[PDB]
RNA sequence: GACAAUGGUAGGAGAGCGUUCUAAGGGCGUUGAAGCAUGAUCGUAAGGACAUGUGGAGCGCUUAGAAGUGAGAAUGCCGGUG
RNA sequence: UAACUUGGGAGUCAGAACAUGGGUGAUAAGGUCCGUGUUCGAAAGGGAAACAGCCCAGACCACCAGCUAAGGUCCCAAAAU
RNA sequence: ACCGAUAGUGAACCAGUACCGUGAGGGAAAGGUGAAAAGCACCCCGGAAGGGGAGUGAAAUAGAACCUGAAACCGUGUGCUUACAAGUAGUCAGAGCCCGUUAAUGGGUGAUGGCGUGCCUUUUGUAGAAUGAACCGGCGAGUUACGAUUUGAUGCAAGGUU
């Protein structure tokens, strides 16, 4: 129907990816790519590549007209997180969380 | 919950009444007007809503006291700054705009509830004899003993 | 018109035709019950019982002999290790009125 | 035989949580918090069921007081005279009458001023 | 128990100063992988009854089968058969004990019939007598029961 | 007495009492308070002082 | 100094309403295609 | 059918709920078991069912027997996540 | 309408205020130590603004029924301007 | 009428091993795709990772970090609601709006009014500014053996019992 694509365990924290994701959500696919290319945060290129792949198999698979396509929905979910430490003063170690996330984008036409 | 009536803002009506304060004692006017404002004087009264009528007090300037309340009766106030009990004014200073005399006095006889705060906005006081509010067409109201 | 029949432990204002509810009457479900205590009668031509308007009666077909929704009756004393929980469902009789003073 | 935990605790707890529904945030979510709010809820409702019986009697009485004042008679005397006339009507009734039939309530009042 | 478990015996940390709970062993019962408190231990489960009581039980069970249905028969034959199934031409029901006078090996190898159980009378237990459904004493064994259990 | 229907003598065997299994049961301190409901529990077998 | 009571999901989110990023000011390249940031260079074309 | 009693801490007395296993009987299960989820269901309580989804192989009921039989608190232990 | 006897199982041995007869202190203490009574402890409900120990009164459960107790009846706030 | 992966050995996995100590010594975690590897040819976006088709399979909403997949916790959508209001968060009363059930005097939300200082422990007395608990899950405390006594039950009985 109205196509989607997903990237899994990207190693950016979900809070961080979500910031870029909010600007893109609900927007026309073209300007979505624009806002993505100009927004200078770290997650922007990653999210870009995901939206590109989404529109790509929205055409090669479901044969929609790419230009009428809209970013119907985008989000990021907590992935598994790598756990590391960080030695400190007095010889105590302390926690560090290298978190990762599943980014999802879904583009669209009309209802049918 | 067998069968008790509950009025609401679809089954309600509130009239406008004028009240001449001259010759009246402060407190005994005030209580009466408060009960007016609350809807206490109608059988449709129902606590979770305002069913009260509108009240205009007039000739507020001529309200009178007992005792030596011209003096002795002090109204306090506090600014929430240190030494801030800027407070005192004699009850006598109904010469200084007394629309606040009657307004405060009645309002302090209404419950602290937010509904009660809105009930108290139905009051209108004037030291003068004329009031702006004809159009609302108030009926005059006898002040029962 | 009005009833003001004294049917439960309580007075009740019935209008004839309106189904009412009252503490259970233990009379079989289809049968017709009559209320023999009528305190007042409204509408035009009022009679005011002192008490009971004499001989006046309300008739009502019985409709149902159910029990109301459960209400848990839970209760406790802080720092005292005691509590009580009891379910409760109060039985009733629903019935439609027909012909006041009749 | 070792006996394992299993099901039971979780169903007990889930019962308790579903009990706690309109509740604010963690009050509807954690078992401990929700158990507490439900307990207190039970106590509140138990007393409140008893007080409610009063809270209605007073509302009736004020409505009666009003309808009586309207006929230039205080509720105190209205009830005393209704007693002396042997009227034995209920307060919920006396008031719903004062709302749905003014002529009737006026009649009962006149009955009350008589025998006074 | 905690004395048994493979470890223990060093205080995991000093009593005070840590902001942790007191602990004595890494194998104490509230620890994961610690000892068990009052678990099962090996023991008998078996008890004496007065002898006369046992005899009463037996008469009671046999006479129970009597008050319903417990039948008596001629005697045995040869070597090894599932002709015992044919033997309940005699029309015994799904659960039965044969009761031979004293160890009729061969009658004993009428065994793997699904739910039949033959012993000698010197056995004759209350349980076997009880799941029973229908018993068949023969005659020698019947008289021996009558001899011993009087 | 068909073995899927056994019944014990009408007065035999009451259930055993389990302390420390809840508050409704009526044991949860289990028994005593604060004194020598400590585990050694040594009232020295027959004595006072 | 330490927090004396944990922040609730509600408090923490209310504290975050202003923590967005604004969508960049941007403009179409005249007859070049890819859009660019405002008052910034048009790139190599 | 009238009548009486029924606040309660330590604590005594009683009757019961549910969990795992066992025995005997009687049953359910790929035309979908346990488990998980959802629901406006039932009993005086502990608690018991029914329908739908998920799941993919095991499980109830009755009577009795035996217990590693019930958790919210121990600066309790382990793990996950704030 | 209870009492006593014998036996199985207990818990308790930090008490508190008020009233009152008293010692100690200072006819001081929300002090202390004895006598007597109540209440709290283990008691919810109503009154005393709030307020274990005061006043009224002892919650089996449901009701949107009635009469009362202490305390109340101009408004907040049920009931006498 | 023993355990069933926090259990049962410390060790169901190449355990006295990672790891720690100069040393004696201490001492883990970690089981499960499927009936069968049939473990996704090929096309597509991507440097790859990862993914959408197309396929294998009863199932991959069984795809390898693979049975079931609870809770805390993180998100996306929205039905009712919220910016004059002093809140142990509920309870009792109640309009409005939305909905339609294990059909029964139904479900969600809630303007506004009444009432209302968590739980546990410990105490004469705790909303206590006295103790404990970040949250969720699992695990975590009157047992067994022998003897003594008392009650109930059953059998005998001037006997009873090994
Ligand atoms: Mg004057
Ligand atoms: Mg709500
Ligand atoms: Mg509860
Ligand atoms: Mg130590
Ligand atoms: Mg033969
Ligand atoms: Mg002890
Ligand atoms: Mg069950
Ligand atoms: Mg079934
Ligand atoms: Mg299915
Ligand atoms: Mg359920
Ligand atoms: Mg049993
Ligand atoms: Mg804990
Ligand atoms: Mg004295
Ligand atoms: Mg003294
Ligand atoms: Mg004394
Ligand atoms: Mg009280
Ligand atoms: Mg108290
Ligand atoms: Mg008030
Ligand atoms: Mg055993
Ligand atoms: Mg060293
Ligand atoms: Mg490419
Ligand atoms: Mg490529
Ligand atoms: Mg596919
Ligand atoms: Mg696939
Ligand atoms: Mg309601
Ligand atoms: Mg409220
Ligand atoms: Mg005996
Ligand atoms: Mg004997
Ligand atoms: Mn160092
Ligand atoms: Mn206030
Ligand atoms: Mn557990
Ligand atoms: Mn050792
Ligand atoms: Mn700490
Ligand atoms: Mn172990
Ligand atoms: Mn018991
Ligand atoms: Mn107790
Ligand atoms: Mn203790
Ligand atoms: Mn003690
Ligand atoms: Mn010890
Ligand atoms: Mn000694
Ligand atoms: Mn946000
Ligand atoms: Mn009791
Ligand atoms: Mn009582
Ligand atoms: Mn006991
Ligand atoms: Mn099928
Ligand atoms: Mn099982
Ligand atoms: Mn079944
Ligand atoms: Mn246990
Ligand atoms: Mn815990
Ligand atoms: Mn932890
Ligand atoms: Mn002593
Ligand atoms: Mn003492
Ligand atoms: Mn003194
Ligand atoms: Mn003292
Ligand atoms: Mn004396
Ligand atoms: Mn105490
Ligand atoms: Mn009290
Ligand atoms: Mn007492
Ligand atoms: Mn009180
Ligand atoms: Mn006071
Ligand atoms: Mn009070
Ligand atoms: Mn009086
Ligand atoms: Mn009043
Ligand atoms: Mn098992
Ligand atoms: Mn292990
Ligand atoms: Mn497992
Ligand atoms: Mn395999
Ligand atoms: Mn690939
Ligand atoms: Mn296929
Ligand atoms: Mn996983
Ligand atoms: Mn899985
Ligand atoms: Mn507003
Ligand atoms: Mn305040
Ligand atoms: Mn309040
Ligand atoms: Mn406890
Ligand atoms: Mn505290
Ligand atoms: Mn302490
Ligand atoms: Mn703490």
């Amino acid at each position: 129907m109205e196509a989607k694509a997903v990237a899994r365990t990207i190693r950016i924290a979900p809070r961080k990816v979500r910031l870029v994701l909010d600007l893109i959500r609900g927007k026309n696919a073209a300007e979505a790519i624009a806002i993505l290319k100009l927004t200078n945060k770290a997650s922007s290129p990653v999210i870009e590549k995901v939206l590109m792949s989404a529109l790509a198999n929205a055409e090669h698979n479901y044969d929609m007209n790419t230009d009428e396509l809209v970013v119907k929905e985008a989000y990021a979910n907590e992935g598994p997180t790598l756990k590391r430490f960080r030695p400190r003063a007095q010889g105590r170690a302390s926690a560090i969380n290298k978190r990762t996330s599943h980014i999802t984008i879904v583009v669209s036409d009309g209802k049918e | 919950m067998r069968q008790t009536f509950m009025a609401n803002e679809s089954n309600i009506e509130r009239k406008w009444y004028v009240i001449d304060a001259e010759g009246q004692t402060l407190g005994r006017l005030s209580s009466e007007v408060a009960s007016i404002l609350r809807g206490k004087n109608k059988v449709t009264y129902t606590p979770h809503v305002d069913t009260g009528d509108y009240v205009i007090v007039i000739n507020a300037s001529k309200i009178e006291f007992t005792g030596n309340k011209e003096t002795d009766k002090v109204y306090y106030r506090h600014s929430n700054h240190p030494g801030g009990i800027k407070s005192i004014t004699a009850g006598e200073l109904r010469r200084t705009n007394p629309e606040r005399l009657i307004e405060n006095s009645i309002k302090g006889m209404l419950p602290s509830t937010r509904l009660g705060e809105k009930q108290g906005k139905k009051l209108f006081v004037y030291g003068g004899a004329e009031h702006p509010h004809a159009a609302q067409q108030p009926e005059n109201y006898e002040l029962r003993g | 018109m009005f009833a003001i029949i004294e049917t439960g432990g309580k007075q009740i204002k019935v209008e004839e035709g309106q189904e009412i509810f009252v503490e259970k009457l233990d009379v079989n479900e289809g049968d017709t019950f009559t209320f023999d205590k009528v305190l007042f009668v409204g509408g035009d031509s009022v009679k005011v019982g002192a008490p009971t308007v004499e001989g006046a009666t309300v008739t009502a077909t019985v409709n149902k002999q159910g029990r109301g929704k459960k209400i848990t009756v839970f209760t406790y004393k802080r720092r005292k290790n005691s509590k009580r929980k009891k379910g409760h469902r109060q039985p009733y009789t629903k019935l439609t009125i027909d012909k006041i003073n009749a | 035989p070792r006996v394992k935990g299993g099901t039971v605790t979780r169903a007990r707890r889930k019962k308790t949580i579903k009990l706690a529904k309109g509740y604010f945030g963690s009050k509807h979510t954690l078992y401990k918090v929700a158990k507490q709010q439900v307990m207190k809820s039970g106590q509140y409702a138990f007393r409140d069921r008893r007080q409610r019986k009063r809270d209605f009697r007073k509302l009736w009485i004020t409505r009666i007081n009003a309808a009586a004042r309207q006929h230039e008679m205080s509720y105190s005397r209205l009830m005393n005279g209704l007693k002396k006339a042997g009227i034995d009507i209920n307060r919920k009734m006396l008031s719903e009458i004062a709302i749905s039939d003014e002529k009737a309530f006026a009649q009962l009042v006149t009955k009350a001023k008589d025998a006074l | 128990n905690r004395s048994a478990v493979s470890g223990g015996g060093r205080k995991p940390w000093k009593q005070k100063g840590t902001g942790r709970a007191r602990q004595g062993t890494i194998r104490a019962p509230q620890w994961r992988g610690g000892g068990i408190v009052f678990g099962p231990t090996p023991r008998s489960y078996a008890y004496k009854m007065p002898k006369k009581m046992r005899r009463l039980a037996l008469r009671s069970a046999l006479s129970f089968k009597a008050q319903e249905n417990g039948l008596t028969v001629v005697d045995a034959f040869n070597f090894e058969a599932p002709k015992t199934k044919e033997f309940k031409n005699v029309l015994s029901t799904l659960e039965q004990p044969k009761k031979v006078l004293v160890v009729t090996e061969n009658e004993d190898v009428n065994v793997e019939l699904s739910a039949r159980n033959i012993p000698g009378v010197q056995v004759t237990t209350a349980q076997g007598l009880n799941v029973l459904d229908i018993t068949n004493a023969d005659s020698l064994v019947i008289t021996e029961a009558a001899a011993k259990k009087v | 007495m068909k073995l899927h229907e056994l019944k014990p003598a009408e007065g035999s065997r009451k259930e055993r009492n389990r302390v420390g299994r809840g508050v409704a049961t009526g044991n949860g301190k289990t028994s005593g308070r604060g004194h020598k409901g400590q585990k050694a529990r040594s009232g020295g077998g027959v004595r006072p002082g | 100094a330490v927090p004396k009571r944990r922040t609730s999901k509600t408090r923490k989110n209310k504290r975050r309403t202003h923590f967005k990023i604004s969508v960049p000011g941007m403009t179409e390249c005249p007859n070049c295609g890819r859009e660019y940031k405002l008052s910034h260079r048009v790139c190599k074309n």
